[PDB]
């Protein structure tokens, strides 16, 4: 996911922009976003949310607007327990676990259920399970005393102030998530949100593993006020970002830093190539202006072959192989953009692959490490250009058993298809650099790949008077069999071809197609 | 510099674009819930109720062993109790609001029993604690706890 | 100046190219270029050379052709001579010095001449010479007994063979430069060409300052034959280049190393951003074609941006300083080429200017340092990113007062003027990674800045039956007082278009405006 | 596959393009040589037949204190004698080649006094040695050996 904000002295007519651009499965049923409106005498809000979920995550109206990314805020702890006389250790002692027989019916093949038995067993940590591999684990998650989350998100997207908002983002009912706000009095906001646990040591890796469940000292029961946790607000750059990064670049130059925090709020993990363009894509540019706003947002650059290609081409080129140099040569042919036309591209995913793992988020591979002191230019170079020579060599046969051939134009093999829609694909792989995601499966027998995950619901926003926003989600708005609103909109993404999102009255009417007046008899 | 108007229906109704894009108007909260409900039934009917039955616990019940593991995950972790303990803490207001958003789900599958997927009518009616529930498994047992990282696969 | 040859199997067409481009002083006379054609019953031979000499040192014909670089061949030692007992020691003995009294006239301001006397001594090293600071020294060059330097250019670009070209070549009569090679036969070389003493030990930089003149130690007497210098023929990459680099990937993949020859022939020290360009703008391209050949020689990037640029504008969009902020979006925005149109390349070079010294050459900014395991990818990165910034604080600051602003068109302020034409300018400092050269003067006091050295005589030829040829003369073909052909050229050379070089005698009497019959009378 | 036919000249002429490009047609390679003098001569002549000059060591006696260093340089260093030396040792063919060629400069400053810059008709005539004299010292007495790397500035 990404996500901006943008102060008004950032841009041309002196409005706060921002950017609702979750990324997230284009299949998995309860990650499906669905695009709505409503309208009270009392309230307006405009965007998409989950399935299932009766108020709008991703909102935004006249006057405000949010939206959030995945910050993976540590809110629960597996504890190992030692499992002994019956119970289990804890400080030394034996200690008995809370048992709760239930059962719960199972539905056969043949659309009978038969009652099966389930034992419920919690330690002092919490309820209690057990690997495959026979580890006894206590989960402990925090805020299981929080009924709020939906009325949280409800007063924050309907607030009528920034104060409203802050103070409603305050009451910790909404228990994760990166969020970002923008209104038209001109305040943006960052906020590292959720509930983490108060604890006494260790960092968010040891919070990550297995913790230690035979001893008090690692049971925590308090949790962090929002004041505890990174917030930017109106920073000195005039902008406000999130691609998942940790929080340690939030705006540039930053406000903070990771001393300024416990240790294991957040990960000090190598930043992104993604999250690194998000702050070059802000930084700078100014002057900004919606449409060039949204232009950023298609970047799609292939950041990781500016690391690479400098040492990786001229090592290729004393191999024998004149594939091998062939590969090199359109390589460096290749203006390093994942465009349709790109004939480049699928052979340098296939290199990075292996140069950077499956999910290209590998770091041994490059020659100067990642480092906090250049956020947006590290890591780089080639370490080995030997052996990246040898893994290209590999990338050129795994090029051709995919594609077909070295050289297939990435639009070509790089497919959205819905239903009877099928058009060329652009952008791709956060991790090597692309802004604009499209998480490409694995291709098919003819070489065709389609997005797994990426970009769903995109919208722009500029705070002005009235406010004026743009928006397209891949999948449509509807998933129900024999929908026509499913494979609707993709052509338009193909294309970047953002609708503008109607909030007033008289452009409603406009567009109505369907009407459907109803009666709410409580 | 003050915002434009800000509209006051009159009555409640959704009208649709041409993209299957609800705008829900309604002359109070509970009014522009329910059409959120209906709306959302509509366009996502099948998969909303039956992640509605899973954060009832009852997922292994209605579709059997590949929702099997979920069901022990909600509840050895006692998500559908909770979800109904955290209904009941709402405000009253809200509760009203969650409550509107329900009814709103069963009235579109009243008025149309024939676009509502077979096996997935077993879940109707849904109730406003459903619609805690799902929040919640989604929030704390999706997002936050995840069972793979308690199961360690 | 720079070099290319290439073979058959790297072109199109299959016949060979070579590029003729010497870098020499717009103003120097004895370093002007004349551009001319000898034909006669028995050769033919068309070219540039320095004005005064009787042979074409940059020539070609239809079968063959040449060009040079220079080296910097240590064909001449300076030694420190220790005086003592009215001569100089000498292996712990005085040794006389062999003294000639001469005289020469001086002219005076009126015009009358009056004798000066001149003493000419002599150590066992050669003529001796006394610098400001009092010390003696001795040079003694190389070659003194080489009176075939002309006669062996003559017979070099009028050899009917490659194999007489090296016999000629093999004489040892020209002392130094770097000689490149092409035939329509095929046959691509180059030469590390000149008279290098033996000597028994010291590297090259311990014969480049003073050596001690009390020693026979030192006292070098044979020279190296021309199978002792690095040389390459018919590369397995298919071409040949030299951009006054160390002569260490005059082709790549590379033929030998360092250690294959004596540490004194020549350095080893970092190969310009401009050679560096050369080898990958040869090793890159494939297919290539006259045309594509002589597109590439336009080449005028600004390579240290790319080197530096992902880790200074970072830096500088943290510094309060709005015009910083600016300078650094401006910058950002920029592709990196020196064009006329470029409003961020005046800034850059001034930065520059400080970051790597005057003349750009400096290597202690750099974070990665230059490497010839990665000839063409290094120096790399901003040691120091902060310092970096005082010095673009600095350089914005010299950009205002040298041109006015800190984005004036490059080419506004580079210009060209040759009596009354004055035209845009283009391309730049080769050690800022400019192929095509034109290295730029301090501006006037209107910012107007002009080439004092860079491209003269641009030549590229095909070697087809018939070749087929394209040059230009930067400051025309004449200099002599009231000249028409002085300015005549400067304005296509601002379009980089070139002229077709006629050999052929139906081109030429297409082409003849003047006629001269003349009767050589022995 | 044979390259063209080269051509055969059968009278000398200098045929020039509309750019100052000479083009040197003789019957023979003196011819050839002379008429490059000559074009050479009329193009560049002023700073030639300077160098030449200064080529004899007497850059100070023809042009003063501005040019007294290269005197003492190239007097020190005995190129003007190496130079006579180095052009009693040519080729029988070659030297009639370099005599050709300052024949050629001659005859053009003989036909065309006017266009000789005055302060450097006192150079001629210039001579075979002279053309010798000029490429020993750019050579190896500009290139190789240059006074600053010797006299330390």
């Amino acid at each position: 996911s990404n996500s901006w904000a943008v102060a008004p002295g950032k841009t041309a007519n002196g409005n706060a922009l921002l950017l609702q651009n979750p990324h997230l499965s284009w299949t998995t049923d309860y990650f499906t976003y669905y695009e709505a409106h409503l309208v009270t005498p009392d309230f307006e809000i405009y965007g998409a949310t989950q399935i299932g979920l009766p108020v709008i995550r991703f909102a935004f109206n006249q006057r405000m607007g949010i939206t959030n990314t995945v910050n993976g805020m540590v809110g629960a702890t597996n504890y190992r327990l030692t499992l002994q006389d019956g119970g289990y250790l804890y400080d030394g002692q034996v200690r008995p676990f809370e048992r709760r027989q239930a059962s719960y019916r199972l539905r056969q093949a043949d659309g009978t259920t038969v009652d099966k038995p389930l034992e419920i067993r919690s330690s002092v940590h919490g309820p209690v399970f057990e690997r495959a591999d026979g580890t006894a684990v206590a989960v402990r998650v925090a805020g299981l005393d929080r009924p709020g989350m939906l009325e949280q998100y409800f007063d924050m997207i309907t607030a009528d102030s920034f104060d409203d908002y802050e103070a409603a983002l305050a009451r910790m009912q909404v228990p994760t998530f990166n969020i970002v706000y923008a209104d038209r009095e001109g305040t943006i906001n960052y906020s590292f949100n959720g509930v983490a646990p108060k604890r006494a040591e260790g960092d968010i890796a040891f919070w990550q593993g297995l913790v230690p469940g035979d001893s008090s000292r690692y049971l925590w029961t308090e949790t962090h006020p929002l004041d505890d946790l990174p917030r930017v607000t109106n920073p000195p750059g005039g902008f406000v970002q999130n691609s998942n990064d940790p929080p340690w670049t939030p705006t540039w130059p930053v406000t903070y830093t990771p001393k300024d925090f416990p240790s294991y709020l957040a990960p000090q993990t190598p930043h992104s190539l993604r999250a690194q363009q998000s702050v070059r894509l802000m930084s700078e540019n100014d002057d900004l202006t919606l449409e060039r706003f949204m232009a950023l947002q298609l970047s799609h650059r292939a950041v990781m072959a500016d690391r690479t290609l400098p040492d990786l081409i001229p090592a290729a080129l004393i191999d024998p192989d004149p594939e091998v140099q062939a590969a090199a040569r359109l390589l460096a042919a290749w203006d390093r953009e994942f465009t349709s036309d790109s004939r480049a591209a699928l052979l340098f995913e296939e290199w990075a692959r292996l140069f950077a793992g499956q999910n290209f988020a590998g770091q041994a591979g490059f020659a100067t490490p990642w480092s906090l002191d250049k956020p947006v230019s590290t890591p780089y170079g080639v370490r080995d250009p030997k052996a990246a020579v040898d893994q290209l060599r590999t990338a050129i046969a795994n090029t051709k058993r995919k594609y077909g051939a070295i050289d297939r134009p990435f639009g070509d093999a790089s497919r959205m298809i819905l239903n009877d829609v099928n058009v060329p694909g652009a952008a791709g792989y956060g991790n090597l650099g692309s802004f604009r995601v499209f998480t490409w499966s694995d291709p098919d027998e003819n070489g065709v790949r389609t997005p797994v995950h990426g970009e769903t619901w995109v919208a722009m926003i500029e705070f002005s008077t009235p406010v004026r926003a743009y928006g397209l989600m891949s999948y449509g708005n509807s998933r129900q069999p024999g929908t026509t609103h499913y494979s609707d909109q993709i052509e338009r993404v193909s294309r970047a071809d953002f609708r503008e999102l109607l909030l007033r009255r008289e452009q409603v009417e406009a567009a109505v197609q369907e009407r459907t007046p109803f009666n709410f008899k409580p | 510099q003050a915002p434009i108007a800000a509209y006051k229906p009159r009555s409640n109704e959704i009208l649709w674009d041409g993209y299957g894009v609800p705008h829900i108007y309604g002359v109070d909260a509970p009014s522009a819930f329910y059409g959120y409900g209906w709306a959302q039934a509509r366009s996502h009917g099948d998969n909303i109720l039956r992640l509605y039955g899973e954060a009832r616990g009852k997922g292994a019940e209605y579709w059997g062993p590949d929702y099997e593991q979920t069901t022990v995950w909600l509840l050895t972790n006692g998500v559908p109790e909770r979800a109904q303990q955290w209904y009941a803490q709402q405000s009253p207001d809200f509760r009203a609001n969650l409550d509107a958003f329900a009814a709103g789900i069963n009235a579109y599958a009243q008025q149309n029993p024939d676009d509502i997927s077979p096996e997935v009518r077993q879940v109707l009616p849904v109730s406003g604690a459903d619609v805690v529930a799902h929040a919640h498994r989604l929030m704390n047992f999706l997002y936050v706890a995840s069972p793979g990282r308690t199961l360690g696969e």
